[PDB]
């Protein structure tokens, strides 16, 4: 990036070949990228507005009876409560524009426009990389609300939190949702084990959830290849077939002449779905490093909101992005900000899968996501 | 009713199959807004050219 | 031309003492030029010619001058596709370059969905071989192609051929060899309006048939998704692709 003042100098000419440096700068003045409105699209599809800065999930014990005599009287019965407590992470975030006195006499009024224009496309640019990263970035996260420390956490990532029972399935510490393949290629195998390290949880299809798998269209490209009963890729057998979506060409379809039951629809909130393994619905995702599958539930019973919280401010004056006057004025030089607060953590901690397809080892977060630097 | 659907079958003349994905949509839209970047002029008509290739 | 996008800001972590480091960003654009030139013709008489010969004679000359500004229009549009050299053109007594198509020179087409080209790229193609084949024919619509161009943006690629060629390019049938060597990655489907023909397999043509027409002129058929028109002003070992 190209930092600095602007200075007479960083203006280079009122007209060339007759064009005017104004008409230039007003070509962006209200330009708004496709990527941008894809951003947006994806944290609002992928996010909720926070009402309640914590949240507790409490549990009692359990127990049972005895044989009784004709003499004798029981063993009293006894039981305790117990609960884990997460909450939402909060940041704030700046930049400024600064001017000499004689660019500001010079320049052209589209320029700053530009400027200013630039600015929300930062904003949105923000939001998107924070949400992702709430998701991928693997690691937990204090948050100091009315100044007690409170804890932030990604999905389940080994850690001593034990996931709640269900259908009798007892979980131990060490619960982890951030998966390696261990093979250079998806497997069948790594596609049936991340859905099924959902599906424990809950947010089963019968209790009319519905799985969601976004993905870099390389990962699509060997998906898109499992039939039922055949090897794939690192020896494994698919259990199911891919099934196309509604929409697709037939001259993709298989040797085959019938299916049993109904392809999976084209569209999902707008995104485009390839087709179907197991009842998961792939989706290309344009934002995805290549290397990695978010496998998401959505809807039913369990998942009826979003993975991620964003808290936003609780005042209004201070929700929002705000510009602040500057402390530099007039003359020689002048200054302005773009200020914006907010952060993001989940309660859903089973809620999701993120798969690596890597050889060996273990996860590593993708450099664009990672928490410790960069800011788009 | 039967839970079978039977497939949809070549024709005799079938189209070029072509896959459709989320990132070339927004590529063709982004396109089609890039194709507004671009300003009328006077020409060559200036007694300059230095804007010429 | 297309005036190339300014850059794009990203926010800084604020604090309660500091202030936040400055952005700024810049504008670039250009233009083109197109040549000029004067052409003219004579009708010179004697004063018994004029006396003497029939109205009809004088009104055919003239029809006749319609006619040669018709074929020099046709021919100076044709030669600004074919001759691949740069002209150079002066306009109010200034020095301009004005262009072929992409010919090894030291322009650079602009970057499209993040593939990146060179100085050298070229647009006036030797096939390698006496007749033409299918990758000949998908190497020049690939070649329009990665400019953009495609027909998910919309457009229909046209090629106009001799007879020579068009010939060979509707035998071109899926999985099958043609000259040089070459495999056919589609097959060539006849115009709605062509000469009946047996569809060779339960398997059928790799291709959408084509309308009767494009633009007023006859269609052949189809290779790729590009239209074959027969053009009878074309030269014999020559193919425009648009």
């Amino acid at each position: 990036n190209q930092g600095g003042y602007n200075t007479a100098g960083d203006i280079k000419y009122k007209t060339a070949d007759g064009v005017s440096y104004d008409s230039l700068w007003n070509l962006f003045s209200n330009v708004t990228d496709e990527w941008n409105k894809h951003k947006s699209k994806m944290v609002q599809l992928m996010t909720f507005p926070v009402t309640n800065q914590t949240e507790k999930v409490p549990r009692i014990g359990q127990f049972g009876f005895e044989k009784a005599s004709e003499f004798g009287v029981p063993e009293s019965k006894r039981t305790e409560l117990s609960f884990y407590q997460l909450a939402y992470d909060f940041e704030d975030y700046d930049l400024a524009f600064r001017y000499t006195w004689k660019f500001l006499r010079d320049a052209p009024s589209s320029q700053i426009k530009a400027y200013h224009n630039q600015a929300l496309q930062a904003d949105a640019k923000l939001i998107h990389r924070k949400v992702m990263e709430a998701i991928f970035d693997n690691r937990e996260r204090e948050a100091d609300i009315e100044g007690l420390p409170y804890k932030v956490y990604p999905l389940y990532n080994g850690d001593n939190m034990i996931p709640p029972e269900y259908n009798g399935t007892t979980f131990s510490t060490g619960h982890n949702h951030y998966l390696v393949s261990g093979g250079t290629k998806i497997d069948s195998a790594d596609v049936e084990m991340a859905a099924d390290h959902i599906r424990e949880h809950g947010y089963t299809e019968e209790n009319g959830t519905q799985l969601i798998a976004f993905a870099h269209k390389a990962e699509i490209q060997e998906v898109r290849r499992f039939r039922f009963g055949q090897t794939n890729n690192n020896s494994a057998v698919a259990n199911y077939d891919f099934v196309q979506s509604q929409g697709e060409s037939p001259l993709y379809l298989p040797n085959a002449d019938g299916l049993l039951g109904k392809q999976p629809q084209s569209m999902w909130k707008g995104l485009r779905v390839k087709g179907s393994y197991d009842d998961v619905l792939w989706i290309e995702e344009p934002t995805m490093p290549a290397g990695y599958v978010l496998f998401l539930a959505t809807g039913g019973t369990l998942a009826q909101q979003n993975l991620v919280g964003l808290r936003e401010h609780e005042d209004a004056a201070w929700r929002g992005l705000r510009q602040i006057p500057g402390n530099q004025t007039r003359y020689p030089l002048i200054d302005s900000f773009y200020q914006r607060s907010f952060g993001t953590g989940i309660r859903q901690r089973g809620g999701a899968v993120v798969l690596q397809i890597k050889a060996s080892g273990t996860y590593d977060i993708p450099t664009k996501w990672t928490n410790g630097g960069g800011f788009e | 009713a039967k839970g079978v659907k039977k497939l949809p079958k070549r024709k005799g003349t079938n189209p070029i199959p072509r896959d459709k994905w989320n990132s070339d949509d927004i590529a063709r839209r982004q396109l089609e807004q890039d194709q507004k970047l671009h300003l009328t002029t006077k020409g060559p008509h200036t007694g300059t050219n230095d804007s010429f290739k």
